[PDB]
């Protein structure tokens, strides 16, 4: 790696042989690292790097072609995606600064609650049935011999107050497991789905603790179109709503601690 | 299998061997070091003698080495020896009830050699033993047969032909490793080249074998646990063979590696002819000497205990 | 299991004759070696 | 400059300390309290590391002082001072610089914390990163402390900190026999065995043979069920991995810690407890 | 023939697929674990005694 | 069961999934799937069925010979005394042929069994590689796994095929032993001047480390985003989602840049597969091309310089 | 092939394709093995003895 | 309990069992930490002097 060389040998004739392949592979990768996102949006802080450049060190790659399975469309990577929308205003005219959520941040659909418009279709299994469905349809699925049953437990909330009770849980045909919980909100008496990721258990009191949002927030949760299957579009917009709680369910959360 | 969590406690000893932050550091257990010293103590030297009167060869008829000395000194060197070798069986050990000069009991014969043996060490091999020296105690420590003596280890059991594989057994010889575990014979007893570290940048110069180095590693292990230290002591691991860097001790030990040979090749091996069965190994070879024999897990036998100095008969005349 | 008494006894029979097929072919095996190289 | 889907995520809040003040984005990075902190350590240390290359073992005019990235080295002070600050020249730099390492590593984690706090994501990453930092807190704090000398640390030299690994290693003879060390190693290997396996499968299902559709989790399971029988599971691997990774470091931390403070003899020998068992 | 009387009922609880397969394995490995260990033992036949060393004769 | 997506709180079970339909020529899966509540509390509970065709059976039988041979000799040295066998297990091991045989076929005693059990373990892997290749195309899958497994195999053979044979001595080969093989790598290094200065050996570590690093990030990230369905990478690779939609922003804001849900797995691959790549090489060079990587480094001004507070003489030149 | 009569019934319970592959493979190893275990001991025919040393008339 | 008179108010802020058990550990880690730190060298009552000498005299 020295600037000047006075020594030559086979050992070193192969080392550089690697770095070249390396410097090349790292680029190969970078190219791929841009099949989702780029180009960038603004110029808040002029692309930083040993060598600036227009759009990174490596020019964007060629659109790959993804043939979804039967009864499916087609995806291209990368792809020219139409600009999204921001339901928030700039906390400051200075670039980089954050964007304050308008109205109730719990549903402003921004940041934590913000979710992209995923395909308004539904994921399926190998054969063609909706991958993720409620046990009210999964005639084969049963609770593991021994493990306590969730169906019937009362879903508590952040503040502690009860928000509703589980009426059913959504299992996954493709990958045997519990992914959602058909929760029955008390307030709106509606039926919203609850994601495992946020679903906590207290087998002692037959509950499904949730620190995401308050019991009251469970009310206006992104409803589902068909109660016999969850759409990818909504599915992602579902558990995203809970995320908001992770940062909006309480002014204290977003507020500093020190 | 399982993971260690603390068989020894903090804070362990520390000894900075190399430049600041070179890795070369010695870490020793505090308590253990204590007990070692305590239980590993010498024996107060006997009262000085008149050193006058007649000479040994003068009155005593059958004396071949301690002649130079006088009577009181010689009578003294006779006492010391008995307390250091067979303080259990008295003088009758290397003699005959009455025949203070007979050479019927083998214990005497060897004692003669052993005498020259010691002397030599203190007189001609001073680069190793320094101005300190060794006495019959250093090896015998009060026992007719030195506890830490060795022999050509037979190895593992006989599968009826494919038994030669003598590297699969944790022998206390090599600090409980899985090496040949018998480097003492091929090295400490023989003279097999210990060096294998190529001295040239590229290949084609050193034909050393990979197994060979395993062997050296063997010996080194054993040596390491003999003096009871860590390779850092003698070297800087990134320069196992660069002496220009490695440590003064490294050389000091060098000589010993031969001082030991000497002790086996010109003293301990010849006496086998007279030594009995219980003193001979399975391969017919006699109990020889090793770094472990004297050092016995201490870089400096008896922690620099200077015994020989007070004994003039224990030096070449 | 997976069968009744009928199919069961039939198997056992043929299955035996096949086992004595071994013991005999192996015992005769041992013996042939026993004569050649005596162990013990 | 933001990604096609960045703007809708740059929300305000979720800060631990003095967030509103530094609550903003500089390019593709985030600052906040901890943001500025780390930086205050970066240059304050990165430059000192350079000052070391500048100065050298003895002096800037010496023949030792070099700039070869390989030969560059910043060794700690002697074991004499123990828990005392040695002259900036004779070990001082290392000591100070190291204090900047913790200020960079820890803060970097803390920074990640609230960063996740904004995305409402899980605090897995940081908690995971903790171990790495923890392992560091052992090779410079924990161990040295129970050894009574900040000089027990490792030199900050691209190749220099390898010798420190060779000596301390052989300091216990054949360092390959360390229980915790072995165990840990296994993990590092398992982990790599996991990546080579995970990453591979994904690319093998989303980019199948020519004229083939994107496989589903239906295949993934069968695939490893036909080569070895069982399939851990989708997120399962993402769990397993995370485990191995951390476990690899954890057991390692133990590996070096036990070496010295909890054991001075030679590791190869430690295994004797198994031998001296009244069963053989 | 004695025991063969009621031993037929055995297949009524133990599937034949099981025995047949395991049996082959055991008898296979087991067997190989004999010429093997015994081979390594004194009564070796390949290179122990006779054929008396011809290698030595023919080779050179 | 602490839920940070660590342990599946509540499990459910469905009829044993006998894998997906395979092509013509591929034998039907075998083995009645099993269920484990505990295991399943970690990930998947169902077990099997498993495939086993020609290559498969030919493999499971092949390598199973080597293992036996090894474990055999091991229990042989202990004089078939299991007691001392389970005692010295770690130490026990099948040693390679003595240098007094070069590459020639040694007697079962002096190194024979090793070689045999070796070829049976060499092909056992080579064969197993094909076994995997047959499980990929049979499912229309690619060969990313074979490519990797290949790379690993590469370094595997470097320890016997390409290097030892290139040296002309079966002595330079790793032995069949838990502990003794640790000594092999222990000796090898000593024999070749300290692998710390061996270039490739370093590059390879960067991977043994990088590897651990990435998965620590990925494995984690996916979990942290497991809420927004971040585990279902497949449908994420096809049509980007919210999981991967924040999952990157994190890294981006933290380290500046980032990659895609798919992309990363590609890095991981090359960060792991390249591990052994720099492995077989670093060892393929040692013994043959270079003999003392220490002097080799300083030869190119690599080896750092340290003051001389300690130094030893040299009785050789002196005497 | 006498006993072949009663032995025919085996095909009704075990999948023929299995016993074939299991064996076509089982012999594969056994063969590669024997020449090996033998060539490594009794007579290393290839280069241990006869014929005319490839070393003697060879190397020289 | 001098200052304890107005210090009762501190409880509306600090949780009850939170700092309660949060200290139970603190104490522990401290105790052994101190039995330990002191043991290492200052006073090693375990093995250092009498009224011991059980092993040195007893063993012998
Ligand atoms: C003679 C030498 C000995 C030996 C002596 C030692 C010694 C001595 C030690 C180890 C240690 C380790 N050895 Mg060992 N080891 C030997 C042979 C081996 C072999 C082998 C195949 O032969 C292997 C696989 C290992 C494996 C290992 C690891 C398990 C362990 C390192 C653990 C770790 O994860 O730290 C994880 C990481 C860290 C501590 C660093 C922290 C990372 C920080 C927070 C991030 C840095 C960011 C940076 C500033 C930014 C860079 C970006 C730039 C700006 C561009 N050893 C030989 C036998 N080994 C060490 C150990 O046990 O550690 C616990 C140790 O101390
Ligand atoms: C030890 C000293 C002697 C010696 C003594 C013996 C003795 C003693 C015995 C052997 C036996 C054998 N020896 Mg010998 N042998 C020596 C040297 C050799 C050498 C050599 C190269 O030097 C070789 C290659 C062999 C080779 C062999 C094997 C042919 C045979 C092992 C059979 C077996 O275990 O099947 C394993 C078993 C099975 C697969 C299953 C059981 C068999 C049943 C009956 C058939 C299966 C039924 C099935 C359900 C129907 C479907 C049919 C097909 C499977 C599709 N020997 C030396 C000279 N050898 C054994 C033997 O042949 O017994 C007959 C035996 O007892
Ligand atoms: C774990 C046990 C030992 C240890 C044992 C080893 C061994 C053994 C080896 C290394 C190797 C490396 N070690 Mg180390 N190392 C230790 C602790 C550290 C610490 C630390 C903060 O504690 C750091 C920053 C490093 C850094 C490094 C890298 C220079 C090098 C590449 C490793 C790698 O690829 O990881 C995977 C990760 C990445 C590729 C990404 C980020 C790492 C980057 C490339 C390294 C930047 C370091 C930089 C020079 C520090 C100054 C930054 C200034 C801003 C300029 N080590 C501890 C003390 N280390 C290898 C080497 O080749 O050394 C020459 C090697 O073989
Ligand atoms: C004192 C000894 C030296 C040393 C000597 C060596 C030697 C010698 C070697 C390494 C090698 C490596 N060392 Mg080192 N190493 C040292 C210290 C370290 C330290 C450290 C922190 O101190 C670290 C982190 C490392 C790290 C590493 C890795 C980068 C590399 C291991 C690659 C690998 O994947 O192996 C694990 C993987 C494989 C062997 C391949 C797998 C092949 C197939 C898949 C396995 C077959 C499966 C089979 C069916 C299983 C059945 C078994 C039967 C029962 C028999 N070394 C010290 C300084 N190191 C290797 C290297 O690449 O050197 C350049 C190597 O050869
Ligand atoms: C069990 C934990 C595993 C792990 C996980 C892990 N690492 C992580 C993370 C996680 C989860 C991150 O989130 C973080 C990251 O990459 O975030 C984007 C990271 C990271 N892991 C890194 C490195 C790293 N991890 C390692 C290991 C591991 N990382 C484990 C396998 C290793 C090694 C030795 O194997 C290295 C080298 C970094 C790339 C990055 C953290 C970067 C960071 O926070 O840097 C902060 C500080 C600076 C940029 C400035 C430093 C200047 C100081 C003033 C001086 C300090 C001197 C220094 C100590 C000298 C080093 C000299 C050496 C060359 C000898
Ligand atoms: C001698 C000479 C002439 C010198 C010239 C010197 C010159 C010109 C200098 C000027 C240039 C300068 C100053 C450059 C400075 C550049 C700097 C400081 C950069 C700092 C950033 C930094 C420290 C980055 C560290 C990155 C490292 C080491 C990462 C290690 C892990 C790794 C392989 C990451 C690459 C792949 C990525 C991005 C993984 C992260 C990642 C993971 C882990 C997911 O799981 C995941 C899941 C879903 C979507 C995305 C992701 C994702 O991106
Ligand atoms: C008795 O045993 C029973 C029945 C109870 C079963 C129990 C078995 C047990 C317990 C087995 C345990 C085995 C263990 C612990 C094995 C451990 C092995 C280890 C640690 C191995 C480590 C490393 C091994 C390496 C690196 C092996 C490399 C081998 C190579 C490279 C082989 C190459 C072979 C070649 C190239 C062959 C070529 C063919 C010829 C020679 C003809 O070419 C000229
Ligand atoms: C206290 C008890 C002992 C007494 C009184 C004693 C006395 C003597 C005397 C007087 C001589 C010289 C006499 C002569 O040869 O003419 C002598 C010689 C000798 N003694 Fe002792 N001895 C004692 C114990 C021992 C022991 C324990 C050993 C054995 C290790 C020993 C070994 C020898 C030897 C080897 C010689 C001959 C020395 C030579 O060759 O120069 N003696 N002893
Ligand atoms: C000058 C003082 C010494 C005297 C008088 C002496 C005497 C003896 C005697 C009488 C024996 C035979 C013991 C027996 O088996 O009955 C013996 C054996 C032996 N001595 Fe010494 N010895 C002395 C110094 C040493 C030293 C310094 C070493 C150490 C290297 C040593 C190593 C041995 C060994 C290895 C044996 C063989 C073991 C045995 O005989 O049981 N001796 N010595
Ligand atoms: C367990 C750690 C140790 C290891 C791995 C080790 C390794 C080695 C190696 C590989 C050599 C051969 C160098 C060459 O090719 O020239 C060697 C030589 C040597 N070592 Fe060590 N050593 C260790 C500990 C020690 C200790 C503690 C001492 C000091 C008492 C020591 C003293 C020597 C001497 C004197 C030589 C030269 C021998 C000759 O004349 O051939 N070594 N060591
Ligand atoms: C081949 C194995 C041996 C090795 C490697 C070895 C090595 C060493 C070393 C390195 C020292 C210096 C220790 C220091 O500086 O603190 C030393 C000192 C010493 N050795 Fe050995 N030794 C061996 C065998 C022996 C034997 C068999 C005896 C017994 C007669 C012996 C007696 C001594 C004595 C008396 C000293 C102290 C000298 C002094 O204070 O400087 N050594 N040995
Ligand atoms: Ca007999
Ligand atoms: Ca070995
Ligand atoms: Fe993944």
């Amino acid at each position: 790696s020295a600037g000047i060389t006075h020594y030559i040998d086979a050992a070193q004739i192969t080392i550089w042989a690697f770095w070249l392949f390396f410097f090349g592979l790292i680029i190969y990768l970078r190219r791929e690292d841009k099949r989702e996102g780029y180009p960038l949006d603004s110029d808040r802080t002029e692309r930083s790097g040993g060598r600036v450049k227009v759009v990174g060190f490596p020019d964007l790659p060629d659109p790959k072609t993804f043939v979804l399975p039967h009864n499916g469309g087609t995806v291209v990577a990368p792809r020219v995606e139409a600009p999204v929308a921001v339901n928030a205003t700039p906390f400051s005219p200075a670039p980089g600064s954050p964007l304050v959520p308008n109205g109730d941040p719990m549903l402003s659909g921004f940041g934590p609650a913000a979710s992209p418009d995923r395909p308004k279709h539904c994921d399926l299994t190998f054969e063609g049935l909706p991958k993720i469905v409620p046990m009210r349809v999964a005639k084969e699925f049963s609770i593991a011999e021994g493990d306590p049953d969730p169906r019937g437990m009362t879903v508590v909330g952040l503040d502690g107050e009860v928000a509703g009770t589980v009426s059913d849980v959504w299992v996954d045909r493709s990958e045997p497991q519990i992914r959602y919980l058909e929760v029955e909100v008390a307030a709106n008496k509606k039926k919203v789905l609850l994601p495992i990721g946020f679903s906590r258990f207290d087998k002692k009191a037959r509950k499904v603790k949730v620190d995401a949002i308050k019991a009251a927030h469970f009310a206006n949760v992104p409803t589902l179109s068909n109660p016999d299957q969850v759409t990818l579009y909504e599915e992602d917009k579902v558990c995203a709503y809970y995320a908001g709680g992770k940062l909006y369910a309480t002014a204290e959360r977003a507020g500093p601690l020190l | 299998s399982v993971m260690l969590l603390g068989c020894e406690g903090p804070p362990p000893g520390t000894e900075q061997i190399g430049y600041r932050g070179v890795g070369m550091e010695n870490y020793y257990n505090k308590r253990q070091r204590a007990l070692s010293i305590q239980a590993n103590q010498p024996v107060e030297s006997l009262p000085a003698a008149d050193s006058t009167g007649p000479k040994a060869s003068e009155v005593y008829q059958n004396v071949q080495v301690l002649k130079d000395l006088s009577v009181g000194e010689f009578t003294r060197t006779m006492v010391a020896v008995t307390t250091w070798v067979s303080p259990k069986e008295g003088c009758n050990y290397c003699h005959v009830p009455g025949n203070w000069a007979s050479d019927d009991i083998y214990t005497k014969v060897v004692s003669r050699r052993m005498f020259e043996l010691v002397r030599a060490a203190n007189s001609d091999w001073k680069a190793h033993v320094a101005e300190t020296g060794v006495t019959c105690y250093t090896c015998h420590r009060g026992n007719p047969v030195p506890k830490y003596a060795w022999v050509t280890d037979p190895g593992p059991k006989y599968p009826s032909g494919l038994k030669p594989t003598g590297q699969n057994y944790g022998s206390k010889t090599v600090a409980y490793a899985s090496l040949p575990f018998d480097p003492l014979t091929p090295f400490l007893d023989q003279a097999n080249e210990i060096r294998i570290t190529g001295n040239a940048a590229l290949a084609g110069s050193n034909p050393a074998s990979l197994k060979q180095a395993e062997w050296t590693f063997g010996l080194m292990m054993n040596i390491s646990d003999s003096l009871g230290v860590g390779c850092t002591f003698c070297h800087n691991t990134r320069a196992f063979n660069d002496w220009t860097q490695s440590t003064p001790k490294r050389t000091t030990a060098w000589y010993a590696i031969r001082h030991v040979r000497d002790i086996n090749q010109n003293y301990i091996w010849p006496l086998n002819d007279v030594l009995p069965a219980s003193r001979k190994g399975p391969y017919g070879d006699p109990l020889r000497v090793s770094c472990m024999t004297c050092h016995q897990a201490v870089n400096k036998p008896l922690y620099g205990a200077q015994m020989a100095k007070d004994y003039p008969g224990l030096y070449k005349t | 299991t997976g069968l009744t008494d009928d199919e069961a006894k039939e198997f056992h029979a043929i299955f035996m004759q096949s086992m004595y097929a071994w013991f005999g072919l192996v015992v005769i095996a041992h013996l042939l070696a026993w004569l050649y190289r005596p162990w013990l | 400059a933001m990604l096609s889907f960045e703007k809708k995520y740059r929300v305000r809040g979720g800060t631990l300390i003095g967030g509103d003040l530094f609550d903003f984005w500089v390019g593709p990075f985030y600052v906040g309290f901890f943001g500025v902190v780390g930086f205050c350590f970066t240059l304050l240390g990165v430059l000192l590391i350079v000052w070391g290359a500048t100065i050298g073992p003895t002096g800037p005019t010496s023949d030792l002082q070099t700039y070869n990235l390989w030969r560059i080295s910043i060794a700690p002070p002697d074991l004499s001072y123990g828990l005392r600050m040695a002259p900036l020249t004779e070990g001082g730099l290392w000591q100070i610089i190291t204090i900047c390492a913790a200020g960079a590593f820890i803060s970097w984690a803390l920074r990640e914390v609230e960063i996740c706090r904004k995305l409402g994501i899980g605090f897995h990453v940081p908690f995971a990163f903790s171990f790495a930092i923890g392992a560091y807190l052992v090779l410079v704090f924990v161990r040295p402390l129970l050894m009574g000398a900040w000089g027990h640390g490792f030199p900050y030299g691209i190749l220099s900190h390898l010798d420190w690994v060779s000596n301390v290693g052989y300091q216990f003879l054949h360092f390959h026999y360390n229980p915790a060390h072995m165990l840990a190693i296994s993990f590092f290997f398992t982990n790599c065995l996991a990546l080579s396996m995970h990453g591979s499968l994904i690319l093998s299902v989303t980019n199948p043979q020519k004229g083939e559709p994107v496989k589903t989790s239906e295949h993934e399971n069968t695939f490893f069920r036909d080569i070895v029988g069982y399939s851990i599971g989708a997120l399962a691997i993402h769990r397993l991995g995370l485990f191995l990774a951390l476990s690899a470091a954890f057991w390692s931390a133990v590996c070096i810690l036990i070496s010295g403070p909890f054991w001075t003899r030679g590791w190869p020998e430690w295994w004797n407890w198994w031998l001296e068992l009244p069963l053989w | 023939f004695t025991m063969n009387a009621n031993l037929y009922k055995i297949w009524l609880i133990l599937d034949p697929r099981r025995v047949l397969v395991s049996i082959v394995a055991f008898q296979i490995v087991l067997g190989l674990l004999i010429h093997m260990i015994v081979l390594s033992t004194d009564l070796n036949w390949l290179d122990d005694n006779i054929p008396v060393s011809y290698q030595a004769l023919g080779k050179k | 069961p602490e839920y940070q997506n660590i342990f599946t709180a509540v499990q459910v079970r469905a009829p044993a999934y006998p894998g997906v339909p395979l092509p013509k020529g591929n034998l039907p899966r075998i083995g009645r799937p099993i269920f484990s509540y505990w295991l399943g509390k970690i990930g998947d509970a169902q077990i099997g069925p498993i495939y086993l065709g020609l290559t498969g059976t030919l493999s499971i039988f092949f390598g199973l010979v080597a293992i036996s041979i090894i474990g055999f000799n091991m229990l042989a040295s202990v004089h078939w005394d299991v007691f001392q066998f389970l005692k010295h297990f770690f130490w026990l091991g099948l040693e390679p042929p003595p240098p007094q045989y070069g590459l020639r076929i040694p007697p079962l005693s002096e190194g024979g069994w090793w070689l045999m059990a070796g070829l049976f373990l060499t092909l056992s892997i080579l064969l197993w590689w094909v076994r995997t290749y047959k499980r990929a195309e049979a499912l229309g899958m690619s060969q990313h796994l074979s490519w990797a497994f290949a790379a690993a195999i590469f370094f595997y053979l470097v320890l016997g095929f390409i290097r030892p044979v290139m040296m002309g001595s079966w002595a330079k080969a790793v032995p069949f032993g838990i502990f003794p093989h640790l000594d092999w790598t222990a000796a090898f290094s000593i024999r070749y001047g300290n692998l710390y200065y061996n270039p490739f050996h370093m590059l390879s570590i960067a991977f043994l480390y990088g590897s651990a690093l990435l998965f620590a990030m990925h494995g984690a990230t996916i979990l942290s985003v497991s809420r927004f369905g971040g585990d279902r990478e497949i449908d994420q690779i096809t049509h980007r989602g919210t999981a991967a939609e924040r999952a990157a922003l994190f890294w981006r804001w933290t380290m500046g840049f980032n990659v895609t849900m798919e992309s990363i797995h590609r890095w991981a691959w090359w960060c792991a597969v390249l591990t052994v790549i720099t492995a077989g090489i670093g060892i393929l060079l040692s013994g043959t091309v270079v003999d003392n990587w220490y002097l080799w480094a300083v030869k190119h001004g690599m080896a750092p310089a340290y003051p001389e507070v300690v130094t030893a003489v040299n009785p050789y030149e002196t005497a």
